[PDB]
């Protein structure tokens, strides 16, 4: 009888909506500081993970999310959605702004905020061992992954590996997408664990694709830029074995290295700032992807052209808009960054 | 003896300060702090090693035999003992992979340091061998017959001369390393050396469990 | 989706099936002393009565059902059924023996155990304020009441009046069934509250049905039997104005009076034992219905004939079988009555 | 006087025992116990009233006016006091519905008892009116004149005779009721009377709130 | 109820002061005084009765059943009780021979007072009897609105006691206004000796 | 480590009792006493050496590394320490002039024992060199399985030190069986005076 079942669902959803009025006996604390109240029986029945955790904690109950789910920092709205599904078997939608970016032209289907929200909910469903939610959100990400940019597909693949064997479809799809694209070897090495890098290189070389080796001196420059050794890169360039254009040292410093290192690299002025890379991004594009205001300001004070587009036709303003969520324009890093970019573009 | 008691307590304090210094090195290296402040910690570490060598020379004047015995070091370190310490060429080889990448100029300088260290090591080893045969021969005579004090005196000075020469070789090796490498590379190498020594101490504990 | 709701129902049914394993925080104790462990959140959500009662009890939580009900003694299987429906939203059939009688020819659709179980569940649904169970079991009783003996329809009407306005259809059907039959005025007065008897008599008068005036001497003897008198009835029978057979005093003493009074009135030997009253029941049939072994043994040892049948053709054996629950023939007064009458029939 | 203090304490204890015997008869009626054990309790209650009348006669032997004043009882019963107690015809009417049903013989006997109680009540009332008029007249002449002891003793004897005869009438009314009714009927009526007195005292408490 | 204990103590003290006032008038009447000396004793006796009436009203607010019971008076006195006190026409008959000789005007005034007081006494007695029977019946029904009836009937009893005491003092004062000084003193002397001998008689009897 | 403190105390007392037995055998040989008492003194000294080897083996169980360092002996004797003790071939060279005169048969026996002792010493010294180099490399790799290797290598050192003490006992037994009582006594006296002179000379570098 579906009516009585829906009445049960409505009653428990009303319980979740006001847990103090229905004898809430436990609390789940997030990484930000906020907390969600929940009842021990419901989550001891719906999930095996919480049953084991609660039986171990009992040997007013607080559960630290940063300890049980440790491999991915999840937000508040994702935890709210997962717990709402646990109580009422109903997928509660996220509030406006969280799963939407700051680009009014973006449909907010594949932009970065929506991907991040979907990742957080899928990881929560994996940690809590809820197979139906896992399958539903894995299907969501498999439907959307074909439109998201490759740099975010890297993060999707990372989290798919975090979920182990429960997300085989998503992991294989992301691996195929990453293999088919022309991702730099340094990006793979600095974005994925050693196992994934080895697997991707083996699968790429097995398919007969172009897997060029890294120049030894260029690799030396990259590790020097990774160990905060500006004087090392200087002494190596004295040898004239490498050039900053062929090594893309600016792209590396802006993407992965520290802010002060990239600043010190810019203060030497021995590299074309508007130079591109095999993926087609300029230094200003990587500065927009990082959302670091000091890099964008120092690049604009050095002549960075903001009117250049990528291979897909996307400019720096679009990158800044699609990297920030709509909450910040409706840590003030994203907001400030996009504001500065907009100001420079209008000038 | 008072000199050996003072040496062992002083060495305890040296070990505690070495530990603290390492703990500060790693912290600075991780916090990605700038070169200027790091150089103060680097030269302080070198000064601390210099103080070790000075105190070792003072202990050597009191009792050269104790210094050569390595009793003041843990058991596992004794496998690398040579005239009161470690083999510089092997410790440089140990730390080489972690100071990487080296420039071509740095690579030539380090291998030349390695060759000079090896030849000096062989010459000191041969000198010590000659000392040991001269001591066996001179001691053997003293019992057959019923000058002896003067010969014993010169022989005590010869042992101190060897340990002094080994400490000088060590201080030159440290100085040449501090001159070949940048501040960050030198810090990385000193970090590798410190973790090497700490792991050796842990293993020395582990063999006595 | 239906599958998720079914999974919710299954999880909470498993919760009810093992309350100590899922952190039970409340205990409902029955009238006998048995306890059922339940959780405060589920019943605070589904039942508003339980919410108000737990909110007042919270001012280690136990609820005495004999006190908040205090209007109808409820067994254990009916309480289990109501709590199982509260948790999992599905009705669970009682163990065989609770809703089945000792008559192997009875289909156990309208016999006394089934009616008693249905009434217990309906009263529980009324007290706990659950309208779906109220409607369901009201439907079951309405579908069944037409094939039940009138003496049980009296109890059904009593419960329908106790259960307030939530069972108006049941109350109206029971009143119609009662006023249609020829139930004596004394039985109505002693089996129903004052307002119900007044309403029934008003309906009987306005519907054209006859309501005979109570014979002043018959009423005097009935009050003497109600006051446990034994010496006042010898003067009323010695005044040549009343008559035990004319007043059915043996039937009255066996049906509604105490055991000692009926035994003494029978030992007086001043009335025909095999006399049939207006309804058509002998003293032996009334003794079998009352389920009192002393009356049956004293009747049989004095000459009670067991072969007579009522208006519907049912003999005393069928009544003694159909009055006891089946688990008792698999308080031991029912087993005692059935076995005493069976052994006496064997001699 | 010690006699009135003793009277008030004994009367308190009488009320306590009345409460006990009424509660016991509640329990007995509720357990539907047999007539034989119940009759001893009925006779105990009647004996207890007999003891009340005896003690009232003793108290009258001390201060007839105090007993007649009713000031040892609570306010609400005083509306029904007549020559040191209650008026039997109304208590009989009060309890009549609770002893029912009565047979023809019992109804005739009780109604005849009621008539005889009524005639006795009128005769005692008239006698009291004549006595009190005689006291007015004798006091008037005693104070007008500036024998007295004999007249005082005669008038106290007349009051004592009135109170004693009224208590006799009350006791005879009780025992005649005890013969016209069966044990069961008598118990029912005595229970009704006891509850009447208890509710009356409770109401007298409500009027004093 | 400390109110009744307080009433009994105040009434005892009233009796002592009454004894004092009777002694003062019986001593001043035998010394062949004039008018000044016999006007203050009457003004003080009258004030003392006024204080009696105030204290009776105070006791009446505290409790009515005890006051009506007359158990604070003596047996002899009791035989004369009527709605919380004595019957004025009989005490007037008692004192009449001692206030003689009266003039024709005084005689007519006294007889008119007697007729009016007799009619008021009869009407108050009948009203109290009717009230008492109506409360008897209402209590009988109540045992066999109740609180409202309780306080209304208690208020009615208090009101009747108040009107009877009022009438008592009105009769008092109109006598104090009709008569000259050399007439009231003889009546007060007779009244005082009457009460003292009556209390003596009662005491002697009670044994 | 209480075991090493106990070892140092036992070895000190061993040295004093050794001194007493050397003095007793000195007096016995110089007085040219008969073979029986001298043989008892010989057996006492051999038992004392056996007790030294037993206590050294026990100390070896507690800490093989300390025993191998030879630090527990005085500074000058350390120059002659081969694998945790003295080299038998060198002590034989020391005593050669004092055990004279030897017969031709005794000379052949001494030279053959000397060749066998030299070969065993050389083979064990080579084995020790191999052990030390392999431990050096394995520790170096470990810092740059570890527990199992630690246990196996501790067992290997314990076995080597036991085998060296076995050689000491075997050579002592063979020489004590080859030699007559008087020659053995004179040789033991010479050996004891060798150690006494070595300790006395060592004392001057510390005083
Ligand atoms: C910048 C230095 C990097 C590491 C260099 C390791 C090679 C130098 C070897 C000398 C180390 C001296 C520490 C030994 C002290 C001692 O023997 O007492
Ligand atoms: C068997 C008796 C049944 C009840 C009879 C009630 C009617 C009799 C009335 C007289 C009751 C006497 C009790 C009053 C005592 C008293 O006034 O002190
Ligand atoms: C001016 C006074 C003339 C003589 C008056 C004599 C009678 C006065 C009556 C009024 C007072 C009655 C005394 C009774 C007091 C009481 O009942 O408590
Ligand atoms: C009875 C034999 C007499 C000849 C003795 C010759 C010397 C033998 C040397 C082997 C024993 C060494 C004694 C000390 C051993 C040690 O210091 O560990
Ligand atoms: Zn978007
Ligand atoms: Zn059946």
């Amino acid at each position: 009888d579906v009516s009585a079942l829906q009445l049960l669902s409505n009653s428990f959803e009303s319980v979740f909506d006001s847990p103090d009025d229905f004898y809430s006996d436990a609390k789940l604390v997030l990484s930000d500081g906020r907390e969600v109240s929940f009842h021990r029986c419901v989550l001891s029945a719906r999930s095996s993970f919480f049953k084991s955790a609660l039986a171990a904690a009992k040997k007013a109950v607080k559960l630290e999310l940063k300890e049980i789910a440790k491999d991915y920092e999840v937000g508040f709205d994702s935890v709210v959605t997962v717990l709402a599904y646990v109580y009422s078997s109903r997928v509660r939608p996220p509030p406006k702004g969280v799963s939407e970016c700051a680009d009014e032209n973006c449909c907010h289907v594949a932009c970065r905020p929506a991907v991040d929200f979907m990742l957080e909910v899928l990881y929560l469903a994996f940690i809590f061992k809820i197979p139906e939610l896992i399958t539903l959100y894995q299907r969501h990400l498999l439907d959307v992954v074909d439109k998201v940019v490759i740099e975010d597909t890297l993060v999707i693949l990372k989290l798919a590996n975090i979920c182990g064997k429960a997300c085989m479809k998503l992991l294989d799809r992301c691996k195929e997408i990453i293999v088919k694209s022309n991702v730099d070897m340094v990006s793979l090495e600095k974005s994925l664990p050693e196992e994934l890098v080895k697997e991707i290189i083996d699968r790429r070389k097995e398919l007969g694709l172009e897997v060029p080796k890294v120049k030894k001196h260029v690799s030396n420059v990259h590790k020097a830029l990774d160990s905060d050794d500006i004087e090392l890169v200087k002494l190596l360039l004295k040898e004239d074995h490498t050039n900053l254009d062929d090594a893309c040292a600016l792209h590396f410093a802006v993407a992965y290295c520290n802010v002060k290192t990239a600043t010190d690299l810019l203060k030497l002025d021995l590299a074309d700032v508007n130079h591109r890379n095999p993926r087609g991004y300029t230094v200003l594009h990587v500065a927009a992807m990082r959302k670091e205001p000091q890099l964008i300001l120092s690049l604009l004070e050095k002549g960075a052209s903001a009117s250049e587009a990528t291979l897909e036709g996307r400019t720096a303003l679009m990158i800044a808009k699609q990297a920030t969520m709509a909450v910040e324009c409706n840590s003030l890093k994203g907001r400030l960054c996009v504001e500065i970019l907009e100001q420079e573009d209008k000038r | 003896n008072s000199g050996i008691a003072a040496f062992e307590m002083e060495y305890t304090h040296w070990l505690e300060e070495q530990n603290r210094r390492v703990s500060e090195i790693r912290t600075a290296l991780q916090a990605h702090i700038g070169d200027i402040e790091l150089k103060m910690l680097v030269d302080s570490c070198l000064n601390h090693y210099a103080n070790l060598f000075r105190m070792k020379a003072d202990a050597a004047k009191a009792d050269v035999f104790f210094l050569m015995s390595g009793m003041w070091r843990t058991s596992t370190e004794r496998f690398f003992q040579w005239i009161g310490g470690f083999r510089p060429s092997e410790l440089l080889n140990v730390v080489m992979p972690y100071v990487e990448p080296l420039t071509d100029q740095q690579l030539l300088e380090v291998r030349n340091l390695q060759q000079s260290s090896q030849q000096a090591e062989e010459a000191l080893s041969q000198g010590l061998d000659k000392l040991q045969q001269g001591l066996v021969e001179s001691i053997a005579i003293q019992i057959k017959v019923v000058a002896p004090m003067a010969s014993a005196m010169e022989n005590l000075q010869a042992l101190e001369s060897f340990v002094n020469q080994a400490d000088h070789l060590r201080q030159q090796t440290l100085q040449q390393m501090s001159k070949i490498l940048t501040t960050r590379q030198a810090a990385r190498g000193l970090l590798a050396l410190g973790e090497y020594f700490h792991r050796l101490r842990a293993l020395s504990s582990l063999w006595a469990a």
